[PDB]
Order: C-alpha cells, then structure tokens, then sequence
C-alpha cells in the first residue's frame, strides 16, 4: 500500500506535467498553423 | 447618359465591373439589361463592382445597368406566416402572392441602449436539458453551436414545434412567432423540414426564408437580414419572434466569396477583415424592448457550425463572442446514447435564471449542482474499484440524472411535465431504480401523471412552483407508480 | 503533432491523471 | 462568330472576337485541328476578348489561331441510345461503336429543379452490406455520400453497390467515371458486357457510360460529371424513371476548378481552393436530386485530401447529402474492409419512425459499445486492463467482436481478402449483432466473427478455429 | 477645406481634397446625412487623395459626396458634466439626457506624459478591499487585468471600486465599453444607477460612461477606448485627480485594431493580428500612468483566445500589467465575496522593497498558509479529518478563517444585501491578517470573521455569536 | 526525344545526349516526350506478374504488368533498393529464350546527385543488368526544366517498347523533386503559387505521366509500361497531400516505415498500409495458393500483437495468430541483391503459412530458410522446376513438399 | 519605448552600440545592454510587412537573423594593436513558455557566446536569481 501510494503519485505527477507540455505543444501548433495558412493565401493574392 | 446608368466592362465570377452610375449609393440595387438584379458593394474611382444576383450568363461586356434608386427592403407583417419564400421575399412554396403590406428594409440599425430592459420572459423549447440547464430567455441571442450532425438543427426544430402550446393559447403575450432561415442548405432538407414542420402543424406560426446551395451568393449573404426584418416587424409591435440562422457559417462563407472576388483584402481564412461586423450587426437587432416601445421581442437562435469540434476557428470565435451564451452539442455525446448531445458543462446562458420559472428553479437548481458534482468523479466510475458510498453516492445520482436529461425528437415537453419527471430523480425516487429503465419509467410515469393527474399539473402551472400540497400528492404518486413499476 | 492527436493524447491523460490520483489517495 | 486566339497558358485561352461576343458558357471550336477542340467560355475580360477553360490539351495552339463560337453550351446527344455507350465531355462516343445516334441533343448546362418540384418520400434501400444497412441506411432515391482518403474503399464499395443494387436494378443507371483512373473504366465496361449489363449486339443496354478521367486536361474534368449528369437528368426527366447515378470521384470535379482558378486571375480561398467552391458544387450539386417526375438515386465517391475530412472540399459536401459512408485508413489499417467508420457514418432514415424501434436500438445499440469501447482504448493501453470492471471488459471484449462482425468480404474484392464474397439481408444483420449485444456469443472467439457474412458463419468458424 | 469622396469600399471611404489635404488623424464630417458621419484620417495615397476609415455605415454614401475637413482629429465633451453620462465615439450622448455641454472639448488622439513627466515611484492605490489590497495591491497609474466573467461578481467589484475611489481618492471614474452588447450595457447603466455610483436626479454621479457597442464598425470599437482615455485624463490633467479608466474589454481593442488593419489592407502578421499589434496597444496603454499632475488607473477586462496564454493578443497585453484581479467561480462557491482567488491573483508591487517588509511578509504569511490548508484539502476528505497535528489542525483552523476574514460586504450591494457595507483602511487590513497569523483570535469561531470589515468587527460578531 | 532499343544500355540526359561519353545514340525513331495515356478501348485488364524477387512484395502487394505501384517512405527508408532489386531480378526472363517474359527496364534519376547516379549504373553494370537497362539522368545541377521534363523523357522511351508488343518497366524516382523543379518552374513564370507553394495542377503534373503505364490489348501489341515511381514522405506522413495525391493515381503503394527497418524489419515494408489494387490477377496460382489470404491474416495480427502488449487472458485462436504472426514476418524479411525466383518464393512461404514452422523459434527462421531453400535447390530442383513450370502447386507437389518440409526441419532442429 | 514609432525601436540598438563602439575604439571598456532584441524584432517585423517583405517563419522577415548578427558582431576584444579596448553585450530576449526553440530565441542563441535562462519555476520556487545552472552556458 505505500509502494501503492508512491507509485501512483509520481504516475499522476508525470500525468499532469504530460498535460502542462501538451497543451503548451497545442497552442503553439494552434497558432503556426493560422499563420502558415495565411501566408499562404497571401503569397496566391500577391502573385496575380 | 454615364450618371444614372453604366456599361458593363467585363463580368465574371459573379462580379460586374460597370463604367458610368456616377450617381449611385453604397449597397443600392440596380438592374442590368437582361433583367438581372445586382448590388453596389464597391464604389471605386473608375467603377462600380456589382454583385449579380443570378448567372452571369446572362450579362455581357456592354450590357447597360441603370440605377433602381431603392435600397433593399423586404415584405414583412403577419401574412408571411405559414409560407415559404426565398431571401427577397418572393414566394417559393408555389402556394400564391404574399399578401405582404409593409415592407422593412433588410439592413437597419440594432435598437440602441435605452429602448430595452432585462430579458426577463422565458423562451421555452420543450427541451429539458436546455430548459432547466441553459435557459433562454425572449430577447436573448443564444447561439446553437456544434459539428455536422450533431443534432443542431432538431433543437431549433423542437423549439418552434413548441411553441403550439401558447399559440393555440389566449394569451397573446406568450405567443411566438417563430422565422427559420436556411442559409446554404440543399433543397431537399428544406422541403423535408417544412413537411415535419406541417405534419406539426407548427407553419401557421412559422415563415421560412430560404437561400439555398444553388442560390446566387448575394442572396445566401442577405438572406438572415431578410429574415430579421421580417422579425421586427412582430419585435416593434408589442409582438414576440423566434429566429433560427441555419447556419452563419454557410453565409460567412457566401460574404467571404464576395469580398475575395471583389478583391478586398483577406485576413484568417481568407475572411474579410469586416466578418465579425457582419455577424454583430446581425445578432445585435435581437433584444427585449420596453414598455414604452411595446415589451415585444425577438429571440435568436443562430447556428454555427464547428471543425473537429474547434470552437476557436475564425468564425465559431466571432459568433460565441457576440451571444449570450452556447448550447454545445457533442459526437461522442450523441453516439455514447445522449440525446440530445449537449455538453451541459461547457453549455451557458449569460441570462440565466432571469429567465426560468420559479417552478423549474425549484428542481433545476439542485440538477445543476448534483450533475457539476458527478462531473467531478465520473471518470473514476469505470476504474472504482473501491470508493467510498460518499461519492459512490454521486455517481448514482449522477447517471440517473443524465438519463432523465435524455429526450426524443419531435416531442417537446410543457414545462410541468418537465418539472414533475426532474422532481423524480432529483429528490432520489430513481436512485434505487436501474439505469437501464428511467427511459422507460419517465416515458410511462409521465403518460400516466398526463392522462390521471392533468389536476396537478394545472396546479404546478398555475401555482408556478410545487407547493407542499403538491410535492406530497407528487411523493404518493411516484411511490406507487415506482412501486407498481418493479412488479 | 495535429490537433486532432494532440487533443487525443490530452483526453486519454487527463483521465489517467484523475484515476492515478484516486488511486493514491 | 470568329475569334482569335490571342493567349494561350496551359488549359486556359483568351480569344478574341471582332464583332459578337459568345456569351459566358458558350462552347466554341478552335480551327484547324485533328481532333475537335472545344473551349468553355469562362469570362468576359472586356475589349471584346473573353478568357475559355480548354477541353482537351492546348499544345501546338498558335498566337491568331481561328476560334468560331459554336452559339450554345456543350450540348450532348442525350436518350435511351446512350445506353451501353460510352461518351466524352461533349458527347463523342469513345467506344469505337460509331455515332451516337440521339433524336435530340441536351446542353450540360442547366437551372436545378425548384423547390416546389422536391419529394420527401423516404424508403430504405437495402445493400447486403451490415454496417451500412445496420447504422447509416440508404434510401432510395436519396442522396449517398462515401468518403474516403486515397486508397480506403470508396470504388470497391461503389463496385459492391453496382453488383448488389445496380444488377437487380429495374431501370436506367449512369455511371460517370470524373477524374478517375483509366484502367478502372476498362475494368468496368468489361464487367458491364460480361454480365449482361452492356449490351453490344442489342438494345438490352441498362447502363449508359460517360468518362473524363485523370489523364485529361483540368477542363475536362471540370464537366464530365455534368456530362454524365446531364445524361440522367434525360431518363428523370423525359422518360420520368427510377435512374441510379454513380459518380466516381465527384472531388475531381471540384479539383478541376482549383487547378484552373489561378489562371482565371483569383485570390485563393483557404487551402489553396477556388473562393468559388461552394457555390460552384451548389449549382451542381442541387441538379443531382430526385424529383416529382423522376427519380435518382446517386451514389457519390468523395475523396479526402491529406485524409482530413474538415478540408474545404470533403467538408462542404456534406450538406448535400442524405446518407453518408465515412471510410477510415485507420479502420482498414487494421484489416476491416469494409473500412466504414461506425462512428462518423450517417443516414437521414435512422429514424425508428422509418427503420423501426428493433433496427434502431439495435444500431444505436452497437453504436454505445463502440463509444464506450473508444474512450478506453487510450486508457487500457497505458494502466492495463486489471483494475477495469467486469462490466467494463465485457464491453471491451463484445465491442471488439462487433468491430470483426462489422467487416465483410466482399464479392468484388475476393483478389483481395482471398474469401468469397458474402451477402447479407437485413433480418440476418439486424439479428447477428442483437445476439452479440445480448452477450448470445461470449463464448466464441473474436477471430470467428471476422470476415464472415451472416452470425451462424461465425458459429461455424468458431469450430473450425476450435482447432 | 472641403473634399469630395472619390470611393467607397465598405467602412472605407476614400476623399479627394483639392486644395488642402488633412493630416493623418483627423476628423472629416460627410455632408448631407440624416446623422453625423465621422471619417478618420488614415494615410496620404498620394494625388490630393485620403484615405479615411466611417465612424459608422457608409450605405448610401455617393461618389463625389461633399466632405468637410473639421481640420482635428476627433474631439469630445471633456469635464465633470461627463459624469453619469452615457458618450458614443465621437462624443455624443446616447442616453437621451440632452447635450452634452461641457466647456472644454478634447482631441482624442494625443501624445503620451513626456519622460520628464514622469513620475519616479511606486506607490499602491488603495481600494479599501481585503483581497485586493492585502494579496495583489493595485499601483497608482498602474494597469490590472481582471480576469473571470458572470456570475462572479464582476460588474459588483466594478462598481465598488469607482464608489470606494470617489471616496477615498476623490477620484472619479470613467467607463470605456469597447465592443458592449447593446444588452449589456443598458443592463450596466441601470446598475450602476440603482447602486447610485450613476445620479439622473443630481450631480453625484462618479462614472462617466463611454460605449463602442458591437455594431459600430472597426474604427468605432477601435477609437472608443481612446474616447474613454481622453475623459480620464482631463480628472488628472486638469483636475489632478485619481481617476479609473475601466476598459471592457481589453481584446476587443485589438481585434478591432486587426479590423481596421486588414480593411487598411495590410499584410496580418503572427496568428492573423495587425503588423502593428503593439505600437497600436503602447500608444493607448502608455497614456495611463502617474504624471505629476495625477494618475490615471486601468482595470482592464481581459478575454484570452483559445485560453492560448501565449497568444498574440493576450502576451502582447501582459507588457503592461502591473496586476491581475482574478474573479473565481470556485471561491464564490464558498460563498466568499468579494470571490477574488487570493493564490492566483498578482502584482508587480507586491515587493518588500515596494510595499514594505511588513506589508509583504503578511500577505506571504497569508498565502502560504492557504496554499498549506489547500494541500491537507485532498486528506482531509478521505482520510478523514484526524491524522492532524496539534500543528496541522492549527494551519487548518486559521486558514479558516483567513478564508473568511478575506471575504466582505460591499456598499455597492447594500441596496441588496440588507447589509452595511465595509472599506477597510490598508493599515486595518494589515493588523487584521497579521494577528490571525499571530493566533491573537484562535479562540474566535470562524463565522465570526465571515462578511465583516475590520478585525474589530469579527470580536463583535463573535460576541452576537455567543 | 530519341527511341528505341539503341538506348538500352546508355545513360542519357532529359533530352536523349549521351552521358556515359561511350558515343552518340544510333536512333532511328523519335517520340513526342507528352503524349496523352492511351484510353479505354486500348488496353486489358493487368494479368501477367511482373516479379520483384522480393517476398513481402510478390506475395502481399503483387505487381502486375501494366500496372502503377508506388514506392513511398522517408529519407533512406530503402526505396530505391526496391526499385534495384526489381531491375535486376529481371535477367532471369532477360537472359531467357521467351520474348513475351523479357522485361526492359528505364531508370529515372531526379534531382539525385551524379555521383549517387554513377553509383547505381556501376552495380547495374556489376550484375549484368544494364544491357537492359536506359537510364534518364536529371541531377541536381541540371536546370529544373530538366528535371521537370526528366520524367516524360523517360516515359517515351518505355512507350517505344509498350507500343511494339514488348515489355517495359519504368522507374521515376523520385517525382518529389520532380515537384519541387515543377514549383520552381512554375513560380518563375509567374504562375501563382497554389497549396503548400506548388502549382494548382501538380496532381495533374503526376496523373498524366503515370497513366501512361498500361497494358495493351493484342489488338494493340499486348505490349505493356509498369511504372514504380517513387515519392519521399516527412516524418513517416503517409497522409500529406503529396503523399495521398500520388497515392490516388497508382495501383497500390508499398510503404516503408524506418521504425519497422530500425526493428530489424527490411524491407521495411508496413503490410497494414500497403496495396495492390491488382490483387493475385497479378500473381502466379503457386502465388495465389500460398499467399492467398496472408496479407488480411498479417493486418489482423499486427493489431492483436497490439492488443495484447499486455498478455490480456489470450484465448488459443489468438495465440495461435500471433505465434504465425511473428513466423511469417521473420519469412518476409529478406536482403539485399538477391532476388529470388517465384518456385523459391512458394517453397519458402509455404513452409510458413502451412504452419510446418510454428513451433521452431522465431530467431531460427531466417537461418531455416537458409537451409531448406539450399536443401531444396541443390537436392530436389525437379518439384522447384515442377512448380515453376506448372506454375501451381499440383496435389503430387504439394505432397512431396510437406515431406520435405517437415523432415529436414526435424534434422534441422536436432 | 512602447510608444515611439517603430523605426525608433528598429534604431535605438545600433545607436546605442556606436555610442558603446567610441569606448571599445579607444583603448577603453564598455557595456551595453539590449532590452529587449525579442521587441526590437517586432518593430522591424511591423516595418517589413508595412514595406510588404515576404512573411515567413512567425510572419518574419528573411533578414531578421541579420537584424540582430550585424548589431551583435560588433560587440568585440580588441588586441593591443587596436588599443586593447572593448564592447561586451548582453542582449536580452524573451520567451513564451520557457520555449527555447522559437525562431527568435534560437536566432539569437545562435549569435551569442552563451546564455543565461532564467526559469519561472525556479522564480517563484524561491531561488533567485532564477538562473538554470545546467541550461546556461559561457
């Protein structure tokens, strides 16, 4: 049970930083993908 | 003549590039040869870029424009109801002329600041989990928001069924027209959605403004500012209206087609910058007037449709930004048995309880709080291997609860219906009852307490909220009717 | 690294997260 | 009319007319060629010069060359001696058969039927295949949508549909080969011919064939499918018959514009695609409809860029149909073919008023497992499967029995999963996963429930596995 | 000078001067129209052309349209008689209480307190509000990002700041609603008014409200934050006040900014933004601060995108925050008000070198202490309440009470809460932590400290309590 | 362009000029580089095998003649070993007396570099393969007009063999840098630029030249084009736009993964996501016989193999898939330069998929099919020419196989 | 500053290193610091996609790796022989999330002879300076 114990606290600490890096790796591919598509648009305009 | 008519330099795409109309208005109508309507979206140095309201089969080079003087107005009052016409007005469901006296203009101003007064009147959709959970109010603007089939369109559809209820009624002020604009859709599931709505017998009530798949862009742009003004029109006059926009993504996209082609600059998406601005001067012209203005209203119900469930893309953004609140539908709801798919912790009414009744406060309230409680613990469900009865506790009010949310199309409920099953679970008859049978004991409960207790129903509704009397007439009922049930 | 995975990943964590930390206590 | 030409950039030409300008729409016929060459007019530059979208390859055209306004859209020879046939983008017969000989002669071009001409009749109409009967119904004369990524099933599964519906079938059928490859139309008229379907000595002819495929020029690809459209719309129409369109891959329609929609001087939309994309697959889009004259039931491949189904194109033909297959690589990644998404699929007849409570809470039935069995799949594969319920492994084990009994060999695709191909009849769908459901099967083995046809085939293997 | 309008594209409208061409910033009025049209200058294209953003719709407008140059940029009724006043844009009212007639007018475009106007030091504002004062203390020209929305008390704690500064500043404040809902704001005017802070009868009013509703077009919602700013700084640089700038809210400013960018057809940069993102946002922000004369203090509604922290908008933003107020859903669960979260609100002055050793060793004192209790929260529930220490059941108790003693009662909500409202004194605030720390009140029951001000009043209750 | 039988054995650049200096081209013929795929009415459905030598490649995604077969997978995944092994187990029918089985092959460099070039026509010499071999060279120095045509080049001169009742097999490899000269060429001419940067026709740039493979009908010559063009993925993403826009034009796609090569698994061909849309029409009946229902069998496998990274209470039916399972892929797994003959193939898979090696010992399995097949080589060559002659497995065959098989594998694990 | 037109922002850095240049060229030692190069290269970006320069990476410029090389180069030791003089900088640059392998970030990282990161975990953990010992690099 204390084995238990510990096993499931470092389990759920290396979740929740897991989870910190995620959503951190979410954002910025949130945002690259808008500007790499904007750019795109832009470079197609300007060409014509 | 180059002051009151132009020659066409060179059209394609939809767009007309006039020489000459010197003297027309931003945004004004004007007639090509062959018929054909158009609408001055770009007044430029050396010309006019008109936006065909047809095919541009029919305009060539040359072709002469003249100027119509008019601006865009459409027919509105009480004749519309029960018909079928497209964003201009014009009839389309072959039944004759609209009889339409006054005519509003498509595109006016929201009522300002001082014209209103709290949303205060309950709008209600027959939906349980909406009505007790995310209450909507008349004048509020609560937006329908979700991926492609996830049940949006058959919330807006129950809501105007409805509404029978209080328009077959005498109290004129609880009668609400309702307005359902199809934006991009194919004709079929118009002419699908009319038929549920007659087999209702919900189109007396109802007018519906469609701009389908196969319509020029301009009119899938104008078709929602069509539809509100027909709505004001019942909002000005003491009157209370109901509008459903299915969907603001489809007439995003029809406006955002017209300014790339008319070449206006291109942000995110390739929306225009002006994209939220044409959505808030939309939204913004549902609100509750005052007394001094009539106390009419008007209600929308706008849809917008998500990606992948990416509430944050472009548009979805602008729309929840402008609302006063989100009814979020889910796929893996819908498809693990919810129906309908509201995701009842990310779903909100800015309104709120402004707008429930004191009978559903009575229930709803501790709804909310038990559910917000086993939303908490739900996931340790299928892995508790050992927890304690406090929250073993919640786990069980908790599906019952989410089983007496679940409901069928097609079928609203008056709000004492709804009240006595909440009351059921909520006071725990249900608890000792299995998951896998609260469908099946509403549904029976509710026929019997429908056909035997129309008593204290009436009283529920009347007496607005469940008095003593009735909440001990309520226990004897569901304990025998329970008890009658696992025989 | 697509939103939709990521998302994925997030969804399965955030429960394990939750039953690990029961599991603890 | 004569134009010059005065410009010529891959598949676009700009002419230019002296006197009389053909209007947008207009085919025209350049001049001095071996082969006919037509040109759609696009777009009115202004000067009296319009910009066209070629039909056939542009190479050896010259600055000047002659161009006569033909006075009309591409107009084809439309009617029952097409049937058999196999036509072009304007109406040549490619099947070395000699003229196409049509009392009349139809424009690809047309207004789609008024609202007032839509039915809402809504039967269901059984394939023989589980998962699409069991959870996304199609319905005749409806609207069927499959979508799919390169390589998942969209054409074997409309090949399945042309054996089991489009054989028994008692009237006309159109199938249109846009953007595809060529090897498959062969593959097909052969097929065709050695069932009967094509007739070549008489007028038994059940199938009328129009091809516009990969190896042609963006023009042509942007109006096969209202060459073969139009076609149906004949025997809708004026005939007033029960039609069956297929449309493999209506994408390519939409790809054709992309690929010219620079040329025509436009700023992109998202993605690359033309800002007129929905527009342009409305006005088609809205023609391909049953109606009070006649009836059509289209079965629509639809191919899925990047295999992301939110992509501007995939994305904005959902709202055109009234059933729709979704196929997963990640489903026949696993070896389940037919590889639909159980999940992502739909049908406007789901409906226990149409299909029944049985069908219904049977679908909806089989649909929970799977959720239920979705969500955990992430999480058993990190924490294991100990610490989960007995109630919890039973649904993990009964959903993957589900996911097996929902392949099925098909009887098109035997040079691929080495099985004969199986046909099932609703009842025996219906029935087969109420059981599994009802824990009837908690004994047998997952593997005794793939590829099979009817549940007592996965009785039988079940022994046959038993050793 | 008066031009004629050459184009029209939307909400931009492009003017032709012939002799005479406005400076970039000015304010052109359109002739002949039912209501005021305001163009704003924007840039110079060169051949006697402007190129000006509408105030409002263009519909209607026509090509060689007169326009008249009001040789300015926008000006606005400037003053006292402001107050209790609702102001568009272009500073007209929208309340329908007449004309606003002020004596001075205001441009509002202007330049931002020279170096030497600056002032050299950190002092903290006080707003007589436990949390606030004790946890995350607002700076004297300083700019704080309130975060949360309905339910919790927003517009409550709005409201008691302008009356609390009124009172202990003299201070008046201003209103800035930069993209409101129509609904919202009418249901914000006559809030304030049944709390008073707004006075139709009198001259009592301390709020001046200033509106960009939703529908105006860009360059509306995109200047009215500016309008707001001009307000406030006549109480400071005419009048030498502590005025309040409250902009509701702080994205709409920059999604304007991106409106009116991309219509100006400029390149977006980054996530679709404006190329100008933060020269758009330092001219607005760097205008709010301490000169000699006074100071103007923001609080700032603050709305994060995709909850993306690391956003364009939002990061740009935290340059110049000295604090977040961050309202709870959580905390006022607890029934606590004001429902501040006194862990995950901040400050930048929250430094002994700043507030002082002893300021700032409390306000340590009481946040470790509720960060503690927090970690005992997750035994205390399952394991049962017991295992604690003569120690553990101390920082439990006290945290308790913390908890409470950080609550309290508003002379906003008294019309409501049949309650007396507290502003307690910073020096109070300090004493009344300190001793809790201190275990002077051990002894005291923890629904003595709940919806009190002063420590004093918790012995009271007490008392009542038996 | 030049063509014709004067190139084989040469290396020319995108327009026909020799550059293996060994002298100007005797070219008679000459063939537009852009000619439209023959349609319909031309050809016949895919029937005669076009071998590989490659296991895991003739026995799950057969290539027929006529048909388009993609070799797709990151940087040094080992596509074109494929595509060398392929060139040079054609000596076998090369070599031989019937002209209906000899296959020519074309070999297509695209913004390669020279000396990775001179590398490959230096062990195509080495094995004897160039005399039947063309190679088109257009390097990375080479202008991008020449890259871009390079591959149209190339096409002509298989066409010259498909056209004339003979036997063609063309390597494009790769027609991603194909694309990026076709981008730059593009862009340079102002053309706007589309998705990700290309032209708004590169689908179009890659569906006109692959149709060009095809089977001819004996009205036409029954000649026939096989092409296996390459295409180079990032980060293992099968579903990139480019990536699935060649895949939707091909007859199936064989796709290596580095982590299967990494794994020991080479080719590292992942069976799961690889096709033939040609099916066993494209294999021999002792093909078809053996490897019939394999590749469903391995898909189902790798799933389970999956499923139970956790021996989960694993009944017998799955214990039994996943001890085949791991046999047969240590069967499929095969060098390099050692093309084997199709009776060579069926001997060893049957071995396997007739269950004779479910009890030996994954690990021993490569060392078996050492033994046996030099057993069966050596020894008996009467059932190996039987069943290659046939082409089937007769019911004698298949009897005097299994004794073989289980009695050398008995000696064999003494 | 924060209100100062951006070319302003674009200049001050260069102006302020020829000013720290006349020390380094005489025989004596200066120090200059650069706070921040991370807004600095914003200004610039605002004046490239004003000037309408193609946007790659973050909507960057293609030169902005040279914005900050040309400036940084010239911080240096001079021998004796050019008066043993000197310039040391110490640019500074700021990151969102602790995210060292940003377009910026690295640009920079890439220029300098070290760095030292400051981490906000240690920061508010009490140790301060917030210096990470085994990130950090001479």
């Amino acid at each position: 049970q204390s084995a238990r114990m510990t096993a499931m606290d470092n389990a759920s600490k290396n979740a929740s930083e897991m989870i910190d890096k995620l959503t951190l790796t979410f954002n910025r591919t949130r945002q690259a993908v808008i500007t790499k598509e904007l750019i795109e648009i832009i470079s197609g305009a300007a060409a014509l | 003549d180059l002051e009151e008519t132009g020659r066409v330099l060179s059209i394609g795409d939809g767009i007309a590039r006039v020489h000459g109309l010197r003297n027309v208005q931003a945004e004004e109508m004007v007639e090509f040869s062959s018929g054909l309507k158009g609408m001055s979206l770009n007044l430029e140095p050396d010309n006019v870029g008109v936006v065909v309201f047809g095919n541009d089969k029919l305009i060539k080079e040359g072709d002469i424009v003249k100027r119509t003087g008019a601006i865009v107005d459409v027919p509105v009052g009480e004749e519309l109801l029960g018909r079928v016409v497209d964003a201009l007005g014009n009839a389309i469901d072959g039944k004759g002329p609209i009889g339409s006296k006054a005519r509003r203009r498509v595109g006016l101003k929201a009522p300002g600041i001082i014209p209103r007064i709290s949303v205060r009147e309950p709008m209600q959709t027959g939906i349980k989990a909406v009505d007790s959970l995310v209450p909507i109010g008349r004048g509020q603007r609560e937006l329908i928001i979700g991926d492609r089939q996830t049940g949006k369109t058959s919330i807006a559809i129950d809501t105007i069924i409805n509404q029978k209820r209080f328009n077959d009624g005498t109290d004129e002020k609880k009668k609400l027209y309702c307005i359902y604009v199809a934006i991009g859709q194919k004709r079929s599931t118009v002419a699908q959605l009319v038929k549920r709505l007659t087999d209702a017998d919900a189109m007396k009530y109802t007018i519906v403004v469609s701009a389908t798949a196969s319509d020029a862009a301009p009119l899938q742009y104008l078709a929602p500012y069509s539809g509100c003004s027909m709505g004001e029109y019942f909002r000005d006059n003491g009157k209370h209206a109901l509008i459903i926009y299915d969907d603001l993504s489809k007439q995003a996209v029809a406006y955002r087609q017209m300014s790339l082609l008319l070449r206006r600059p291109p942000g995110r998406e390739a929306y225009p910058g002006d994209v939220f601005y044409l959505h808030s001067r939309l939204l913004e012209r549902a609100a509750k007037m005052n007394d001094a203005f009539g106390g009419g209203s008007l209600t929308a119900l706008p849809v917008i449709e998500t990606q992948a469930g990416d509430v944050s893309a472009y548009i979805p953004t602008n729309v929840i930004s402008i609302t006063d609140g989100q009814i979020f539908l889910e796929t893996e709801l819908f498809y693990k048995g919810i129906r309908p798919a509201i995701n009842v912790g990310l779903s909100v009414s800015r309104v709120g309880s402004a707008a429930q009744t004191r009978a559903m406060k009575q229930v709803a309230g501790t709804m909310k709080l038990e559910l917000a409680q086993y939303r908490e613990v739900a996931a340790f469900a299928q892995f508790g291997s050992d927890l304690d009865a406090a929250t073993q506790q919640l786990l069980s009010r908790g599906v019952r609860l989410t089983e007496l949310l679940k409901q069928g199309q097609y079928s609203p409920m008056a709000i004492e219906e709804q009240v006595a099953v909440i009351y059921a679970g909520v006071r725990g008859y249900l608890d000792k009852l299995e998951p896998s049978k609260i469908t099946k004991f509403e549904n029976a409960f509710l026929s019997h307490v429908i056909s035997q207790h129309q008593a204290l129903l009436s009283k529920i509704r009347t007496d607005g909220k469940i008095s003593e009397e009735s909440d001990a007439k309520l226990k004897e009922i569901v304990t025998n009717f329970l008890a009658g049930f696992e025989a | 690294a697509t939103l939709k995975d990521i998302t994925r990943r997030l969804k399965s964590i955030k429960n394990i997260q939750k039953i690990t930390k029961s599991m603890k206590m | 009319t004569t134009g010059r030409i005065v410009a010529v950039i891959g598949a676009v030409v700009d002419v230019q007319f002296d006197e009389g300008l053909p209007p947008i729409l207009n085919a025209l016929e350049v001049q001095g060629r071996e082969t006919r060459l037509v040109l759609e007019v696009a777009q009115h530059l202004g000067e009296s010069t319009v910009r066209t979208i070629a039909m056939d390859g542009t190479e050896g055209l010259v600055r000047g060359q002659k161009v006569l306004d033909s006075g009309a859209p591409i107009r084809i020879p439309v009617g029952p001696e097409t049937l058999g046939r196999i036509m072009n983008v304007i109406g040549e017969p490619i099947d070395e058969r000699g003229p196409i000989k049509t009392k009349q002669f139809a424009a690809i071009h047309a207004e789609a039927p008024e609202f007032v001409e839509m039915s809402v009749e809504q039967e269901i109409l059984v394939t023989g295949i589980k998962v699409v009967d069991l959870l996304a119904p199609y319905a005749k004369g409806g609207k069927i949508g499959l979508f799919g990524g390169a390589g998942v099933g969209k054409t074997v599964l409309i090949m399945e549909l042309i054996n089991n519906v489009a054989k028994a079938h008692g009237g006309y059928s159109v199938f249109a080969g846009v953007g595809e490859r060529t090897r498959e139309g062969n593959d097909l008229y052969h097929e065709m011919i050695e069932s009967g379907v094509i007739n070549l000595k008489d007028a038994t002819s059940k199938v009328a064939l129009v091809y516009g495929q990969m190896n042609e020029p963006p023009g042509a690809r942007a109006r096969v499918a209202l060459t073969g459209l139009t076609v149906a719309e004949y025997f809708r129409d004026q005939e007033g018959q029960d039609v069956l369109l297929f449309i493999d891959n209506i994408f390519r329609f939409t790809q054709a514009g992309s690929e010219v929609s620079a040329l025509l001087g436009r700023i992109p939309s998202a993605v690359g695609y033309q800002p007129t994309l929905a527009t342009d697959m409305g006005t088609m889009q809205e023609r391909i409809t049953t109606t009070k004259k006649g009836s059509i039931t289209s079965v629509q491949a639809i191919y899925v860029p990047a295999d992301d189904l939110t992509d501007p194109a995939p994305a904005t033909t959902f709202a055109h149909l009234d059933a729709t297959t979704v196929l997963s690589r990640a489903i026949a990644e696993l070896g389940i073919y037919p590889a639909v998404d159980p999940l992502d699929s739909t049908s406007r007849i789901m409906d226990p008023n149409i299909v029944g409570s049985e069908h219904y809470d049977v679908a909806r039935g089989v649909q929970k497992i799977l959720q239920d069995y979705k969500s955990l799949q992430d999480i058993i594969a990190i924490l294991g499967m100990d610490e989960l319920s007995e109630e919890d492994k039973l649904t993990v084990s009964r959903a993957r029995k589900i996911q097996r009994f929902l392949s099925q060999p098909f009887q098109v695709a035997e040079v691929f999963t080495g099985h004969l191909g199986k046909l099932v009849p609703l009842k025996e769908t219906i029935k087969g996963f109420q059981q599994i459901l009802a824990g009837e099967y908690d004994h047998l083995p997952e593997q005794a429930f793939y590829m099979v046809g009817p549940i007592e085939e996965a009785v039988a293997k079940a022994d046959k596995l038993a050793e």
